[PDB]
RNA sequence: UCGAAGGUGGGAUCGGCGAUUGGGACGAAGUCGUAACAAGGUAGCCGUACCGGAAGGUGCGGCUGGAUC
RNA sequence: AUCAGCUUGUUGGUGGGGUGAUGGCCUACCAAGGCGACGACGGGUAGCCGGCCUGAGAGGGUGACCGGCCACACUGGGACUGAGAUACGGCCCAGACUCCUACGGGAGGCAGCAGUGGGGAAUAUUGCACAAUGGGCGCAAGCCUGAUGCAGCGACGCCGCGUGAGGGAUGACGGCCUUCGGGUUGUAAACCUCUUUCAGCACAGACGAAGCGCAAGUGACGGUAUGUGCAGAAGAAGGACCGGCCAACUACGUGCCAGCAGCCGCGGUAAUACGUAGGGUCCGAGCGUUGUCCGGAAUUACUGGGCGUAAAGAGCUCGUAGGUGGUUUGUCGCGUUGUUCGUGAAAACUCACAGCUUAACUGUGGGCGUGCGGGCGAUACGGGCAGACUAGAGUACUGCAGGGGAGACUGGAAUUCCUGGUGUAGCGGUGGAAUGCGCAGAUAUCAGGAGGAACACCGGUGGCGAAGGCGGGUCUCUGGGCAGUAACUGACGCUGAGGAGCGAAAGCGUGGGGAGCGAACAGGAUUAGAUACCCUGGUAGUCCACGCCGUAAACGGUGGGUACUAGGUGUGGGUUUCCUUCCUUGGGAUCCGUGCCGUAGCUAACGCAUUAAGUACCCCGCCUGGGGAGUACGGCCGCAAGG
């Protein structure tokens, strides 16, 4: 591109493909879960993961993955949701934090304890 | 069309250097003549002299080669061109080849070399980098 | 850093309408006289 | 005279929803098929018009990113 | 511009009013325009700046705190007062909300300091004083000041400190592995001595005040900070990681389950990638996750990218506005550097100094404060202006070759059909056969005629045209290009956003033509299947005139123009000269066009290589991972297909 072209037009910078737009750039939201069920991964991975449908304060319906091996979430439950991507599940972009509101840390955790919300043994 | 005598001169000179030629004939002009003058003064070229042609004056430049045939000129490039014209203040004189090259700057005195130009404190538009 | 040539149009005040098309004149600033004009004419140096 | 609020009436923009329909992508695995990649068994492709569940076929014009002789 | 016209006190003049001040600030009268492709009017977002982060720089992101302005005070308006009003706790009115009532009517605006309800991830205490300083009043004393100084809460951040040691074994328990030899946690630990910071308990105890008072005193902070003593190692450590990227591995438990995860990717009975144990790594009063911003990203490339095949040259020209110019002959100095005085508020950044025990903190003086103002001194380039020449370009004189274009006239061969002989049972067809036409006389063959399309050889990797493309002859008119003489013009040159004109085939309207060919559609054939490939027929179309659509792998997948850079081998066109027959692709010089192979060079490679993808200059279009998608909506053109 030549000098007169740059002067006449100007160069437009790239636009960023925003991720987790349901957060509106806000790291955490509170939500209430509507349904809890299971989903299947893609071809490379065969498993049976657990996901939940949560109503956000932003009035946006989004899936939410449940980490850990045990949970007590049922319909109409208070949930705190952060942002986190999973590969195997196609349309899941969020992970449910553990240890807040109605969810309690999964038992028998001693290694990597702070991530999953386990109190200290005495 | 023929739109930049100085760039044409620099490209013909460096093309002759690449092709290992010895003599180049170009149409004569004051800018070409005094640029050849400063080239002679710095010593990158061997010698120049003007001539007469079928129509108007022409200038011939003889390239410089040593015993071991390596090029006396490494490369040329023009920074100030029609359109993008670049200029330098009295303190931001460009550094070329880490000070081992030469920038041609037209000051109130004329086309003079960057080192003595900074010595005088004078400055202007940079013609080309020769190294 | 490339040099750009730009032009703006400013309307001035003359008392006789002595300026024709394609002439160059000198201008001075003044008090506002109406909307979008704040200038007067100095003198006409050349006429085309 | 001006004057905010209010009400009359029709034009634009942002929208939210809407039976049903059109299209797209991801699943995995099944039927129908042989399309393309080797002269892929009709050389390929491009523009265009028609036809057929389907990939496609044909007409006209253009290229070789086509192999033999 | 998926926003092309906007405006009517609008624009301008004159006369009046208006305001502290000029002014369509308001009125009347005159004229029609101003703003507009060097982006107006429209649509969305948003307080601006010194600053902060990132980056070497350019640049990008951003407006925490502080500070310079701006605008507002529940929403919308209006005005009085005053030297000074968006007048927040001033006024008036209309709205919504709340409150009191004895029902007759009234009172409100925490976006002031605290605090409550709601949203949220969440952000403090309904604290003490005018001791210091600013502000208001008053001659002063003195009064007021949620400005301000201070304290309380919160690891949220820049910064300092504490949870100890010296020595102590070829290394005491216990755990984990083992090859059953043993190795691990480990100078770690128990131990003998030490100072015990900071908390804990006591004493002294500030400065912050040459301040104010003609009084006798005045410190909230605080009886804290800070010193001086007492007792005791006594009261003090956790969080992530350990498959490769990436410093850190083994065992135990389930095996395509339960699960991990930033990219690749890890479990289908023996996982350094899952869970538990140890062991080690990183960090530390913080440790990770999450979200936003920069860098690497040269991944928007001015410095600093490409367009042959990966994304891209529009189909190609003419050409308006703009951008850029072939030599030297002349002023003013408006592109510009030439030096000096003259601004750059404070604060921040960078350099050195200095103080709080050093630490944040701040105490002083510099320096910094990268831009912009006027007076004095320069003329080499980079522009207008004030005069001449010509190396680009054009014209002029003579020749040149060409399927360049349009109209008209005309020729032959071939196919089909018709007419008339002759002539007999087959003719056409494919890998094989049958639908097809014949016995009403086919095929074959001779004579004649009719009509439509196209020009075999020359005809080629040859010519022309800008590109699609262009060839039977003849006439008519006409464009472009080339060589020599160089007479003349004397900066006229180039490319060209928007705009306009031409344009393969197919498609559409009207009206004609229609031999051959041939979408669609019928049959016959193959296949398990053919709505195809094959055969027999044949309707649009293919032809003509006028209009239309304007897309092609529209390819050299390469825009144009200019200057320079080694050769060899063919072709075409024209000028010259010399062996000279002066016949001869004889030999040589010159310019233009067009094929092939090759240096240096470039490119990731194939490859290009003077007709560059080589080395540059000028301008223009195009590209920023693949689908979605060259698609929806909107706008423009087209009668529609559609572009
Ligand atoms: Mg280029
Ligand atoms: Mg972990
Ligand atoms: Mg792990
Ligand atoms: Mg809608
Ligand atoms: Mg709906
Ligand atoms: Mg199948
Ligand atoms: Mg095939
Ligand atoms: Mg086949
Ligand atoms: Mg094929
Ligand atoms: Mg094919
Ligand atoms: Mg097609
Ligand atoms: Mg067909
Ligand atoms: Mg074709
Ligand atoms: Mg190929
Ligand atoms: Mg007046
Ligand atoms: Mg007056
Ligand atoms: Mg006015
Ligand atoms: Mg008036
Ligand atoms: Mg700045
Ligand atoms: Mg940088
Ligand atoms: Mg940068
Ligand atoms: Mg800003
Ligand atoms: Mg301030
Ligand atoms: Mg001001
Ligand atoms: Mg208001
Ligand atoms: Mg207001
Ligand atoms: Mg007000
Ligand atoms: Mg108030
Ligand atoms: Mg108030
Ligand atoms: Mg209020
Ligand atoms: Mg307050
Ligand atoms: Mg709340
Ligand atoms: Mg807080
Ligand atoms: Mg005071
Ligand atoms: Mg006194
Ligand atoms: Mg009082
Ligand atoms: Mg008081
Ligand atoms: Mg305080
Ligand atoms: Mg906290
Ligand atoms: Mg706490
Ligand atoms: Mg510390
Ligand atoms: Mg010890
Ligand atoms: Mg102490
Ligand atoms: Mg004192
Ligand atoms: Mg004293
Ligand atoms: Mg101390
Ligand atoms: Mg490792
Ligand atoms: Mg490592
Ligand atoms: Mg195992
Ligand atoms: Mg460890
Ligand atoms: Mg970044
Ligand atoms: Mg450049
Ligand atoms: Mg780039
Ligand atoms: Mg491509
Ligand atoms: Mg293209
Ligand atoms: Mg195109
Ligand atoms: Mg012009
Ligand atoms: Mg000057
Ligand atoms: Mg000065
Ligand atoms: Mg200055
Ligand atoms: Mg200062
Ligand atoms: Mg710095
Ligand atoms: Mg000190
Ligand atoms: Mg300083
Ligand atoms: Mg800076
Ligand atoms: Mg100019
Ligand atoms: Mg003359
Ligand atoms: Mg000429
Ligand atoms: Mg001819
Ligand atoms: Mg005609
Ligand atoms: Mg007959
Ligand atoms: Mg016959
Ligand atoms: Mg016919
Ligand atoms: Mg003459
Ligand atoms: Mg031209
Ligand atoms: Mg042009
Ligand atoms: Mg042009
Ligand atoms: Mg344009
Ligand atoms: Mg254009
Ligand atoms: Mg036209
Ligand atoms: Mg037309
Ligand atoms: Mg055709
Ligand atoms: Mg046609
Ligand atoms: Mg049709
Ligand atoms: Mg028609
Ligand atoms: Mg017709
Ligand atoms: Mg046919
Ligand atoms: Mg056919
Ligand atoms: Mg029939
Ligand atoms: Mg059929
Ligand atoms: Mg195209
Ligand atoms: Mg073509
Ligand atoms: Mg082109
Ligand atoms: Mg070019
Ligand atoms: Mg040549
Ligand atoms: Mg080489
Ligand atoms: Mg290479
Ligand atoms: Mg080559
Ligand atoms: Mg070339
Ligand atoms: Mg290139
Ligand atoms: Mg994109
Ligand atoms: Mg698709
Ligand atoms: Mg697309
Ligand atoms: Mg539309």
């Amino acid at each position: 591109p030549t000098i007169q072209q740059l002067v006449r037009k100007g160069r437009r910078d790239k636009i960023a493909k925003v991720k987790t737009a349901a957060l509106k750039g806000s790291p955490q939201r509170r939500g209430v879960c509507t349904r809890v069920y299971t989903t299947t991964p893609k071809k490379p991975n065969s498993a049976l993961r657990k996901v939940a449908r949560v109503k956000l304060t932003s009035q946006v319906e989004v899936t939410a993955y449940i980490p850990g091996e045990g949970h007590n979430l049922q319909e109409h439950s208070m949930v705190l949701v952060r942002g986190g991507r999973v590969k195997d599940l196609p349309g899941v972009r969020y992970k449910i934090i553990r240890g807040s509101l109605d969810t309690q840390g999964v038992k028998n955790r001693k290694q990597a304890r702070s991530r999953y919300g386990a109190k200290k043994e005495k | 069309t023929m739109t930049d005598p100085i760039a044409d001169f620099l490209t013909r000179l460096r093309n002759a250097n690449s092709a290992y030629h010895d003599e180049v004939t170009l149409p004569h002009s004051k800018l070409k003549a005094n640029i050849a003058e400063i080239l002679k003064r710095e010593g990158y070229i061997s010698d120049y002299r003007t001539e007469d042609a079928r129509v108007g004056k022409s200038l011939v430049v003889q390239l410089k080669y040593g015993p071991s045939r390596e090029r006396s000129i490494a490369g040329l490039r023009r920074v100030s061109k029609p359109g993008l014209r670049v200029y330098a203040k009295s303190t931001n004189l460009p550094r070329v080849l880490g000070g081992l090259g030469v920038a041609i700057i037209s000051t109130s005195s004329g086309l003079l070399t960057d080192r003595q130009a900074a010595r005088q404190g004078v400055g202007g538009e940079v013609l080309a980098y020769v190294w | 850093g490339k040099i750009i040539r730009t032009t703006k149009k400013v309307k001035a005040h003359d008392e006789n309408g002595e300026a024709g098309i394609g002439d160059r004149v000198s201008l001075m600033e003044t008090r506002p006289l109406s909307a979008t004009k704040r200038w007067r004419l100095v003198e006409i140096l050349e006429k085309a």
